[PDB]
């Protein structure tokens, strides 16, 4: 479980007690309890194994946080040094905020199953999390091209606070 | 190697190219200049030799 709850939000399971108000046994509960004891005990004997061999053999890896480089905004046109370093921050920005979009797509499909006769009532708060983000991103990288870059992105926002203070003007 | 040695090429490269343009330029207006007004080395067209004229004294004074 590498996941957290932080980010992979999920209820707590309640399950209700068995009532077995019949005379008859359960074949469910006869063939999970012969389906742990045939699969399940191998299987966990057998990752044991390889984990124990992983610890021996433990090795890490890290994350590779980039630091902020000087954007687009502060430095000259034609400067191909400046301009390289904002567009290959802002493709990862890019990046990372469509993978944002795709943990929120993921929580929002994982509320609708978690929930599901009641998904139109207690999945509030996932659909409009999935509606703010998706006017972030229609905001943000919409109408960019298959060219998209920061200089497009900046010119869009630059066209939108404008039309945002003209509108304000009245 | 990793991702630094291919950003920094890249940034060499680009440095390059961009130095390369500007020179290509200013090649351009440097030549259309000095044609338009000859006063570089370029584009000097020839003009009579001053070292055959003669200015030794003539048969005639009014020379």
């Amino acid at each position: 479980d590498s996941w957290d709850k932080d980010v992979y939000p999920e209820p707590p399971s309640r399950t209700p007690a068995p009532s077995p108000q019949t005379s008859l046994p359960n074949p469910i509960t006869y063939l999970t309890k012969a389906y742990d004891l045939v699969v399940d005990w191998p299987v966990t004997l057998v990752r044991e194994f390889i984990e124990r061999q992983h610890a021996k053999n433990r090795t890490y890896y890290y994350h590779r946080q980039y630091r902020r480089v000087p954007d687009i905004t502060e430095c000259k046109e034609g400067d191909v040094l400046c301009i390289y370093e904002a567009e290959m921050q802002w493709r990862r920005d890019f990046k990372v905020d469509q993978e944002i979009m795709n943990i929120i797509q993921e929580r929002l499909k994982a509320c609708q199953q978690r929930e599901g006769e009641n998904y139109q009532q207690n999945c509030a708060k996932e659909l409009e999390q999935f509606t703010k983000v998706t006017k972030a991103y229609q905001d943000r990288y919409l109408d960019l091209g298959a060219y998209y870059s920061a200089r497009k992105c900046l010119a869009k926002q630059k066209q939108r606070m404008l039309e945002e203070r003209k509108a304000a003007r009245q | 190697d990793g991702p630094e040695k291919n950003y920094e090429k890249t940034l060499a490269i680009l440095q390059i190219e961009s130095e390369k343009a500007e020179l290509r330029l200013k090649e351009q207006e440097v030549r259309r200049l000095m044609r338009a007004r000859g006063d570089g080395p370029w584009y000097q067209f020839p003009t009579p030799e001053k070292e055959f004229i003669d200015h030794s004294p003539k048969a005639t004074p009014d020379n």
